[PDB]
C-alpha cells in the first residue's frame, strides 16, 4: 500500500468501515467526493472521514488526515477505493466518504463504535 | 381571584394603558392583605408606569411588614429621585422592623460606600460581621476596605474571609483580587490555585488564576492550569472559551481552531463558544458560522452580539442595528451587547440611538457580560455608574 | 524449531563486551540490593510512604506546545538538563525542563517520528558536538543527532520497515531499535553497524529497552509476546507472555527480577525475571496501554501511560494505583522520568508535553 | 538474591550465534456495495427472470398455472463499582444482564463496595455498560465503571451474585478464578472516592 497513506486498517476493520458506510449512504448521512468530504470537514458535521490507499495520486487524499487534524475526527485510509467501488450506487471505488452524524441514526452508535475503533490505529 | 385580579391588572398594564391597571392594583391591594409578591409586582408596576411610586412603597412599608425587597426597593426609589440622606433614614427606619442584617445591612452599607464618609460605611460593616457573619458580608467589607486602599487591613479581612469561607471561591476570588493588586504576584496565584483546589470547581478563580499565570509570563503553566479547570468540572465552557483565548492570544491559530472545534464539540450549545468561533472565523467564512450559530444556539444574546459585531464589520450598519435591537430585546441584561449596541451607535448613526441605547443601559442594569465585568469588578470603577460603565465598555472595544 | 545462524566476530566481540561491562553491573546491583535488604523495615516503609506523598501530589506544570503535530514520545535528558520530544512531524526538538523552552530541535526527518531517546550518558560523560540521542521515524532510519548542532548524523541503513522505537544501551557502544519486519536490530556505537537482528517474534517489534545492568534487553510487539533476550548470545528464555493485544511499551526496572511491559490490552504486566512468570497484571487504565516508563536508580514506581487523557503512576511492586496524572487532551504517547525522579515528562496526542511536579 | 539468572547463566556463554526462538503465532470472504443504478438493472432482470422461469414451469405441461391476478480471539471484560447495588432489582438485573449477555462473570458486594465484573463480546458488554449506565437508576448510591479491557478468554463460568462482609474474602473469591487485581483496583478506587 501507499507509506503516506496513514492509518491503515485490518480486513474485519475495513469490511466494517465498509458495511458503516454503505448503512450511512443508504440513511442519508455520507457523503462522497473529496470536494464534499472537505466541505464536511470544515463544516464540523462530519462524524468520520476515510480515504483510500489506492489513489493515484494519493496526495489529492493528504488533506483528509490534516483537516482531520484540524477538527477532532478519526481518520482512515481504505487500502483501496475498490472496497468503495460501489459504495453508494457510484459506479466507480469512492474514497472520500465523509459519514456525518446522522439525528438517530440506527446505526450512530455503531459508528462511535467504529470511530473507538479508527483512533486506536494511529499509534 | 386576587390571583385573577393581578393577572388581569398585567394584561391591562402590558396590553394598553396604565390606568385602569394600577387602579386595579390599588382595589386588589385596598380588597386584601396579600404577601411581598404583590407588592413587589405593584411597586415594579409603579416604577415602570416617582410619587406614585413613593407612595407604593410607603403603602407597602405601612401595610406589608416583613418585606426586605419592598423595603430596599423603596430605598433604591428614594436614593434614585427622592434624596440619598432621606434614603439613609428609610434604610436606618427599615433596618428597626427587621432585624436581619442579611440584606438591610449591606444595602445600607452600600448606600453609605456610594456617599461620603467611609468610616460611618466601615462601622456598619463591622456591626453587620460582629451581628450575623456570612461570606456576603464578609466579601462587601473587603471589597469596602479594598476600594479606598490596598492597605494591610483588607488582606486580613480577606485573609479571616478565606479561612472562615473557605468552601466559598468568592472569599478566595477576593483574596486574590486584593493581592494581585500588589507589587507581588505570586501570592495571588498562590491564593488562587488554593481556592481552585479547595472549592473545587471554581470557575471564575480558575479563570482569574489562568489570567495571572499568563499575563506574569510563563503561559505554559497557564495552559496547564486551563487544562486542569477543563478536565476538573469536567469540560466547562467558560474554561474552554479561556482556553480558546489564550490560545487564539500567541500566534497558534490552528490550535486556537482545534480548541474552538473541541469546545463546539462537546458543547454545541454556547453562546460565548459560538461567538469566539464566529470572531474567529474568516471573513468571507462569517456568514456561515454565524448560520451555523443561530441554528444551533437560536435565541441567544451572545450570538446575537457576534452576528451583530459581524454585521457592522461588513459595513452593514442597518442589518447591526437591527441585530443589536434583535439582542437588546431577547436579552436586555446583557453586558456585552449592550455595549456593541452602544459602539454601534456612536460609530453608525445620530446621537438618538446613542441616547436610546444608554435609556435601554439605564433602565436595565446590564450585568454577566464580557466588557461589563471587566470595568464593574475593579476597585476604580466599583462606585460607578451604569452610563459612565456602559460609555466605558463602549469605548474600550 | 529454533534455528541457530553464525555471526560476525564484531558482534561476537560486542557481546563479549557487553557482558564484560554489565557483570561489574550486575554485582554492584546485587551489592545494593544487599545493602537495601539489610535495612530495616522501618526506614524503608518511611521512605516508601515519603515517596507515595511526593507522588501523590504530583501536579501537572509548564504544557509547553511543541508544534502543530502530537507529541508521540517523549524522553527525558539525563542529569535533569532537558527533555527531548518526537512529535508526528520531521522535528524533534528538545525542551529545557523545567523551564520548558525549546532549543537546538534536532531536525532532519521527514516521515512522522517514532521514538527519539537520548543516550544514557549523553548529559553525563558524551560530548555535546557528537552523537548524543537517537531518532527514529515511521519510515526506515535510526538518526544520530547531537544537542547543539540542529543537524543528524550518518543513520544506520540496515533497517528497511517501519522502525517504531529506539533505545541506547546503558553502556552507551549500542542501542536498540524495534523494526517492523518480523526482528529487532542493534546497532553498534563503536563499530558504527549493525551488529545483531534478533527476530524474536513473529511479528514487528514495537517496544525494545535493555536491562539497568545490560545484560538482558526486553522485546515486544504485534506478536502478543515479550522476549527477553540476552547480549551474550541471545536465547530468550524469558518469554512473556498473557497479553492478548500489541506489546507497544517495555520498560526495564532497576530491580534485576522486576520488568514492566505494557500492552494495548488496558493492562500493564509486571513479570518476574527469577521465576520467569508473570508477578502482576495492574489495570492501570482502560485505554490502550503505549506509553511505559521505569523507576530511577531509587526503584519505587513506574509511570505507564495509555490512549486516554491520563497516566496512572503506580507503585512498583504493589500495582496500586497511587497516582494519577491527569490533565492532557489526548492520547498519552510516550513518557519518561527524569534521573532525579522529582520531574517526569508524559507527551501526549493534544501537541502539548507537560511535567509532573511534587507540591 | 545473589545473582540474576542472565547473569548465572552468561557467567562464559557469549557467541556469534543469532537465533530465532519461539516462532509462535499471536493469538478473508468479505463482500462490497452496490450500485443505485445496478440495483434497478437487478430489479428489473430479477422480476423479468422470476415471470420467465414461472411461465417456463407452469406452461411446458406439467402443473397448470393458476389464474393470472465469538469469544475466541479476544473478550471484552468490564468492571463497575456501585456503592450500593444490593438492591435485588439492581443485583439481579446486572446478574441477569450477565447471564443473559452472556458476559460470564461475577458481582461481589461488601461494605459499600460493589464489583460487578462482566466477560463477553463486545456488543454485549456495550449493551451491559448501556443498561447500567444510563437504564438502570440507583439513586448517594451510584453506580460508575472501573475499567473496561480486552482478555484472551473468559475468567469466571456464569454470572454468580458473590457475597463478602469483609475484602479479604471478596479478594480471595476474585484470586480463585484470577481476578484480584481488578477487585483490588476497584478498592482502591472506592476508597480514593470516599477519601476526596
Amino acid at each position: 500500500v501507499n507509506p503516506k497513506a496513514y492509518p491503515l486498517a485490518d480486513a474485519h476493520l475495513t469490511k466494517k468501515l465498509l458495511d458503516l458506510v454503505q448503512q450511512s449512504c443508504n440513511y442519508k448521512q455520507l457523503r462522497k467526493g473529496a470536494n464534499e468530504a472537505t466541505k464536511t470537514l470544515n463544516r464540523g458535521i462530519s462524524e468520520f472521514i476515510v480515504m483510500a490507499a489506492d489513489a493515484e495520486p494519493l496526495e489529492i487524499i493528504l488533506h483528509l488526515p490534516l483537516l482531520c487534524e484540524d477538527k477532532n475526527v478519526p481518520y482512515v485510509f481504505v487500502r483501496s477505493k475498490q472496497a468503495l467501488g460501489r459504495a453508494c450506487g457510484v459506479s466507480r471505488p469512492v474514497i472520500a466518504c465523509s459519514v456525518t452524524i446522522k439525528e438517530g441514526s440506527q446505526l450512530k452508535q455503531q459508528i462511535q463504535s467504529i470511530q473507538q475503533s479508527i483512533e486506536r490505529l494511529l499509534v | 381571584r386576587k390571583h385573577t385580579w393581578m393577572e388581569d391588572a398585567d394584561s391591562c398594564v402590558a396590553h394598553n394603558a396604565l390606568e385602569c391597571a394600577r387602579a386595579i392594583y390599588a382595589y386588589a391591594l385596598q380588597v386584601f392583605p396579600s404577601k411581598k409578591s404583590v407588592w413587589l409586582r405593584a411597586a415594579y408596576f409603579e416604577k415602570n408606569h416617582r410619587e406614585s411610586l413613593e407612595a407604593l412603597l410607603q403603602r407597602a412599608v405601612a401595610h406589608c411588614p416583613k418585606a426586605e425587597v419592598l423595603w430596599l426597593m423603596g430605598a433604591k426609589s428614594k436614593w434614585l429621585a427622592g434624596d440619598v440622606p432621606a434614603a439613609r433614614s428609610i434604610l436606618a427606619l427599615a433596618f428597626q422592623a427587621n432585624p436581619n442584617s442579611e440584606e438591610i445591612w449591606l444595602a445600607a452599607v452600600k448606600l453609605e460606600s456610594e456617599n461620603d464618609e467611609y468610616e460611618r460605611a466601615r462601622r456598619l460593616l463591622a456591626k453587620a460581621r460582629s451581628s450575623a457573619p456570612t461570606a456576603r458580608v464578609f466579601m462587601k467589607s473587603v471589597k469596602l476596605e479594598w476600594v479606598q486602599d490596598n492597605i494591610r487591613a483588607a488582606q486580613d479581612l480577606c485573609e479571616e474571609a478565606l479561612r472562615h469561607y473557605e468552601d466559598f471561591p468568592k472569599l478566595w476570588m477576593m483574596k486574590g483580587q486584593i493581592e494581585e493588586q500588589k507589587e507581588m504576584m505570586e501570592k495571588a496565584r498562590e491564593a488562587y490555585n488554593q481556592g481552585l483546589k479547595k472549592c473545587p470547581h471554581s470557575t471564575p478563580l480558575w479563570l482569574l488564576l489562568s489570567r495571572l499565570e499568563e499575563k506574569i509570563g510563563q503561559l505554559t503553566r497557564a495552559r496547564a492550569i486551563l487544562e486542569k479547570s477543563r478536565l476538573k468540572n469536567p469540560k466547562n465552557p467558560g474554561l474552554w472559551l479561556e482556553s480558546v483565548r489564550l490560545e487564539y492570544r500567541a500566534g497558534l491559530k490552528n490550535i486556537a481552531n482545534t480548541l474552538m472545534a473541541k469546545a463546539l464539540q462537546e458543547c454545541p450549545n454556547s453562546g460565548i463558544l459560538w461567538s469566539e468561533a464566529i470572531f474567529l472565523e474568516a471573513r468571507p467564512q462569517r456568514r456561515t458560522k454565524s448560520v451555523d450559530a443561530l441554528k444551533k444556539c437560536e435565541h441567544d444574546p451572545h450570538v446575537l452580539l457576534a452576528v451583530a459585531k459581524l454585521f457592522w464589520s461588513q459595513r452593514k450598519i442597518t442589518k447591526a442595528r437591527e441585530w443589536f435591537h434583535r439582542t437588546v430585546k431577547i436579552d436586555s441584561d446583557l453586558g456585552d451587547a449592550w455595549a456593541f449596541f452602544y459602539k454601534f451607535e456612536l460609530q453608525h448613526g445620530t446621537e438618538e440611538q446613542q441616547e436610546e441605547v444608554r435609556k435601554r443601559c439605564e433602565s436595565a442594569e446590564p450585568r454577566h457580560g464580557e466588557l461589563w465585568c471587566a470595568v464593574s469588578k475593579d476597585i476604580a470603577n466599583w462606585q460607578k455608574k451604569i452610563g459612565d460603565i456602559l460609555r466605558l465598555v463602549a469605548g474600550r472595544i | 524449531q529454533t534455528w541457530y545462524h553464525e555471526g560476525p566476530n564484531s558482534l561476537k566481540v560486542a557481546r563479549l563486551w557487553i557482558a564484560n561491562y554489565s557483570l561489574p553491573r550486575a554485582m554492584k546491583r546485587l551489592e545494593e540490593a544487599r545493602l537495601h535488604k539489610e535495612i530495616p523495615e522501618t526506614t524503608r516503609t518511611s521512605q516508601m510512604q515519603e515517596l507515595h506523598k511526593s507522588l501523590r501530589s504530583l501536579n501537572n506544570f509548564c504544557s509547553q506546545i511543541g508544534d502543530d503535530r502530537p507529541i508521540s514520545y517523549c524522553h527525558f535528558s539525563p542529569n535533569s538538563k532537558m527533555l527531548a520530544t518526537a512529535c508526528w512531524s520531521g522535528l524533534c526538538k528538545l525542551w529545557s525542563v523545567p523551564d520548558c523552552n525549546l532549543l537546538h530541535t534536532l531536525r532532519g526527518h521527514n516521515t512522522n517520528v517514532g521514538a527519539i531517546v537520548f543516550h544514557p550518558k549523553s548529559t553525563v560523560s558524551l560530548d555535546p558536538k557528537d552523537v548524543n540521542l537517537a531518532s527514529c521515524a515511521a519510515d526506515g532510519s535510526v538518526k544520530l543527532w547531537s544537542l547543539d548542532s540542529d543537524e543528524p548524523v550518518a543513520d544506520i541503513e540496515g533497517h528497511t520497515v517501519r522502525v517504531a522505537r529506539v533505545m541506547w544501551h546503558p553502556s552507551g557502544r549500542f542501542l536498540g531499535t524495534t523494526c517492523y519486519d518480523r526482528s529487532w536490530r542493534l546497532w553498534d556505537l563503536e563499530a558504527q553497524e549493525e551488529i545483531l537482528h534478533q527476530e524474536g517474534h513473529s511479528m514487528g517489534v514495537y517496544d525494545i529497552a535493555f536491562h539497568q545492568d545490560g545484560s538482558l534487553a526486553g522485546t515486544g510487539g504485534l506478536d502478543a509476546f515479550g522476549r527477553v533476550w540476552d547480549l551474550r548470545t541471545g536465547r530468550c528464555i524469558m518469554f512473556l507472555e498473557g497479553h492478548l493485544k500489541e506489546i507497544y511499551g517495555i520498560n526495564f526496572s532497576p530491580n534485576g527480577y522486576h520488568i514492566a511491559t505494557g500492552s494495548g490490552d488496558n493492562t500493564c504486566k509486571v513479570w518476574d525475571l527469577r521465576q520467569r512468570r508473570c508477578v502482576y497484571t495492574i489495570p492501570a487504565h482502560q485505554n490502550l496501554v503505549t506509553g511505559v516508563k521505569f523507576e530511577p536508580i531509587h526503584g519505587n514506581f513506574l509511570l505507564t501511560g495509555a490512549y486516554d487523557n491520563t497516566a496512572k503512576i503506580w507503585t512498583h511492586p504493589g500495582w496500586s494505583p497511587l497516582k494519577t496524572l491527569a490533565g492532557h487532551e489526548g492520547k498519552v504517547m510516550g513518557l519518561d522520568i527524569s534521573s532525579d525522579g522529582q520531574l517526569i515528562a508524559t507527551c501526549s496526542y493534544d501537541r502539548t508535553f507537560k511535567l509532573w511536579m511534587a507540591e | 538474591p545473589e545473582i540474576e539468572w542472565w547473569d548465572s547463566y552468561i557467567i562464559f556463554g557469549i557467541t556469534n550465534l543469532v537465533e530465532h526462538p519461539a516462532q509462535l503465532n499471536p493469538p478473508v470472504t468479505l463482500g462490497v456495495y452496490l450500485t443505485k443504478k445496478e440495483q434497478k438493472k437487478l430489479r428489473r432482470q430479477t422480476r423479468r427472470e422470476a415471470q420467465k422461469e414461472l411461465q417456463e414451469k407452469v406452461r411446458l405441461g406439467l402443473m397448470p398455472p393458476p389464474e393470472p391476478k465469538d469469544i475466541s480471539q479476544g473478550v471484552h471484560i468490564s468492571v463497575y463499582r456501585v456503592r450500593n447495588l444490593s438492591n435485588p432489582a439492581k443485583k439481579f438485573k446486572i446478574e441477569a444482564n450477565a447471564g443473559q449477555l452472556y458476559l460470564t462473570g461475577v458481582v461481589v458486594l461488601h461494605k459499600d463496595v460493589n464489583v460487578v465484573v462482566v466477560e463477553g463480546g463486545p456488543k454485549a458488554q456495550k449493551k451491559f455498560k448501556r443498561l447500567m449506565l444510563h437504564r438502570i437508576k440507583w439513586d448517594t448510591n451510584k453506580c460508575v465503571l472501573v475499567w473496561e479491557g480486552t482478555a484472551k478468554d473468559r475468567s469466571f463460568g456464569e454470572m454468580k451474585f458473590k457475597q463478602c462482609p469483609t475484602e479479604n474474602m471478596a479478594r480471595e473469591h476474585f484470586k480463585k478464578h484470577g481476578a484480584e487485581h481488578y477487585w483490588d483496583l476497584a478498592l482502591s478506587e472506592s476508597v480514593l472516592e470516599s477519601t476526596d
